[PDB]
């Protein structure tokens, strides 16, 4: 998560690669490992911010379902227990829209 | 730690250098006080409430003394506050101890050297008609006493137009 | 109707502006929504978001993020509690000038 982004950021193959890697680990084995997720946050943003529309696609469906369907809940998420600051310049509150849409 | 994942949907809260002057120190500590958190750990529930330690500089640097809120201070201060706070509280040291005597000393202090600076700085009929100012137009070779009239200057200025276009 | 947001998203994904706009236009649509209790809770909490700590990362962000969620909140019809301390230094540190001095 640390340097294969920042020393490799034109090969988007191996960039892909790892954001399926962590795809997978948060998608399946969840009942097993719960605590990697902890320290992995900065890899699912940049994989949710990512310029591919499949990869972008693959993680908003996980990351919407982790929350219930509502539009207060959803809002109180991203203002108090969503942390930013792992995004890095973003303008991410396209996110916030993503996210406020996609419940309607 | 509990069973804690920054990925959960955890949602809380639903319905829930000079010397550093007292009034200052009581700002900062009340500037920390009024970012939400606690001090016994600075990340509390809802952790996208990260201390503001900016912010908070910010609005202690607007008090009586020089800036002197640089990235280091604003930590090392509220790191000194926190042991004498966990003696009288910051609180305590405000409302008593000659509450607006300090601040008021120092800006008195101030208006003091103030004045004796601008004390100290610095405050800050023999007519005299010489040959010498007229003497240098005669060698010219024009009279002063006589005021030529502005008509007979343009017929001269013409003439030496004329003469030097010949 | 689902068809209609999901490339409206995809579409305010690659512009950053005209994408500023929709939350600027849609976050007030959203409050209006939301009922006193919600509402309430709402905007006692989004002034320690405004602050949000090491938030800060978009200091430097031509679009800010702090600057559309702080315009699209002054943009409700009963935004009152918001404190002139972090008006001015939002107004200060990020691009929000104008704005904080208007609401100021």
């Amino acid at each position: 998560m640390t340097y294969i982004e920042k020393r490799f950021p034109e090969d988007l193959e191996l960039n892909a690669q790892f954001l399926d890697l962590v795809n997978y680990v948060y998608r399946d084995e969840t009942l097993s490992g719960s605590e990697l997720t902890a320290k992995l946050e900065p890899a699912f943003l940049s994989g949710l911010r990512c310029a591919q529309p499949l990869i972008r696609a693959k993680f908003f469906e996980v990351f919407d379902n982790s929350m219930k369907r509502r539009v207060y809940e959803r809002l109180l998420y991203v203002t108090c227990s969503q942390n930013w600051e792992a995004m890095g310049n973003h303008f991410w509150i396209k996110q916030c829209i993503e996210l406020l849409l996609a419940v309607c | 730690v509990p069973p804690r994942s920054l990925f959960d949907r955890a949602t809380p809260g639903l319905l829930k250098n000079p010397e550093w002057l007292i009034s200052e120190d009581w700002a900062l500590l009340q500037a920390v006080k009024q970012l939400l958190e606690l001090p016994l750990n600075l990340t509390i529930v809802s952790p996208a409430h990260t201390p503001n330690w900016d912010l908070v500089s910010d609005v202690v640097n607007s008090c009586s003394r020089i800036y002197r809120s640089s990235k280091q201070c604003r930590n090392r201060y509220e790191n000194v506050i926190i042991p004498r706070e966990e003696p009288l509280r910051t609180s305590q040291i405000y409302a008593q101890d000659e509450n607006a005597t300090h601040t008021q000393l120092y800006t008195s202090h101030f208006d003091l050297m103030k004045m004796t600076a601008g004390k100290r700085s610095p405050p800050i009929n023999p007519f005299q008609k010489n040959p010498k100012h007229a003497s240098v137009l005669a060698e010219s070779g024009i009279n002063y006493d006589k005021p030529l009239p502005p008509i007979q200057v343009a017929s001269l200025r013409a003439e030496r137009i004329a003469k030097e276009k010949k | 109707t689902g068809a209609l947001l999901s490339a409206f998203v995809q579409l305010c994904h690659i512009s950053t502006t005209l994408a500023e706009k929709t939350w600027v236009q849609l976050f007030p649509r959203l409050w209006k929504i939301l009922s006193d209790r919600q509402q309430h809770a709402l905007a006692g909490e989004i002034s320690p978001f405004l602050c949000s700590g090491s938030h800060q990362v978009q200091r430097d962000c031509q679009p800010s993020a702090l600057n559309c969620f702080v315009e699209a909140m002054s943009q409700c019809v009963p935004p009152i509690p918001i404190r002139p301390c972090v008006l001015k230094y939002l107004g200060k540190t990020h691009n929000l000038w104008f704005r904080s001095t208007l609401m100021l």
